[PDB]
């Protein structure tokens, strides 16, 4: 996260970290959508033009984490993929259409002060909340810089952006499952994800019903908080479906 | 999980954090 | 630079 901050502690308690086996490392943010359940970006399993294809064994999920590299004993829990799930219309060969992937933990996690799940949207929420000026909430342990890493969890506030303006940002093919957020130069504040952050949650506060919702999933940019740039988020509401699908099925 | 996006640090005890004015504010409808 | 976590998380 460029030009975030630190994270209250209990901020984000659906904030996942995904975490490699071996070497030890950060991979990739993701979310807490129930006891079971984690959210995050295809890209942070498959990914083959950077030879990039993780399968359950090679990682952890910690959750409950607030600093980026201690093992925050007593505080974090770290849990064992049964099973990643990966939409079969994810496209890495083109745009990251569809930048959206599942994982089902081997066990059910305990919720606590630390830890609890995000909500996700129905579609009364997405076209309530989904609007060019609404802000959302991004987080992450990722890049302070586009070109060091952060002591503990980052967060920053974004908001969304006319579907043109994103279009008309990139030379990239934009779909109807992703949307782009952030400040335009004009607007003189800053903010973006950036390399690290990939699969986190970007949240909105309802003010219906006062509950968190992730709307979005961090997926791609061009470089990190550069003007005139924006960052693009694979739409949750829109790959909804699939998600029941799969959560119904296993 | 009936109980989704409620925070035990924050909205379960009524507490805000810092920043979360900015999204409300900018909820304009 | 992370600090080792638990061999029970293997
Ligand atoms: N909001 C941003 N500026 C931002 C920038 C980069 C990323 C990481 N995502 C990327 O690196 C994706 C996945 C692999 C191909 N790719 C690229 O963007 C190309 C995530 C967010
Ligand atoms: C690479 O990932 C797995 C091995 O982990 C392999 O079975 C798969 O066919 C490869 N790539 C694709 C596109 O999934």
């Amino acid at each position: 996260i460029v030009e975030g901050s630190d994270a209250e502690i209990g901020m984000s308690p659906w904030q996942v970290m995904l975490f490699r086996k071996s070497p030890q490392e950060l991979l990739c943010g993701a979310s807490l959508i129930s006891d079971r359940w984690v959210l995050t970006a295809a890209h942070c399993l498959l990914y083959p033009p950077w030879d990039k294809n993780f399968t359950e064994n090679d990682l952890l999920v910690r959750i409950g984490k607030h600093s980026r590299t201690r093992y925050e004993r007593n505080i974090e829990k770290i849990s064992m993929l049964e099973k990643i799930y990966i939409h079969p219309r994810y496209n890495w060969r083109e745009n990251l259409d569809r930048d959206i992937a599942l994982m089902k933990l081997k066990k059910p996690v305990a919720f606590s002060d630390y830890i609890h799940p995000v909500c996700l949207p129905d579609r009364e929420t997405a076209a309530s909340l989904l609007q060019a000026g609404y802000k959302g909430r991004v987080t992450g342990w990722g890049n302070l810089k586009e070109t060091g890493q952060p002591s503990v969890l980052q967060v920053v506030n974004l908001p969304i952006v006319e579907r043109p303006v994103c279009k008309d940002s990139t030379r990239i093919r934009i779909t109807d499952n992703m949307f782009c957020a952030g400040y335009k130069p004009d607007e003189g504040k800053r903010g973006d994800a950036c390399e690290g952050d990939s699969g986190g949650p970007f949240v909105m506060k309802s003010p219906f019903n006062n509950r968190w919702y992730q709307m979005g999933i961090v997926s791609w940019g061009e470089g990190c908080d550069r003007d005139g740039k924006y960052g693009f988020y694979t739409h949750v509401f829109r790959l909804k479906k699939w998600i029941q699908k799969v959560i119904d099925q296993f | 999980e009936a109980d989704c996006g409620l925070r035990p640090l924050f909205e379960k005890k009524s507490l805000e954090d810092k920043t979360e004015r900015e999204l409300l504010e900018s909820y304009i409808d | 630079d992370f600090e080792e976590i638990p061999e029970e998380y293997l």
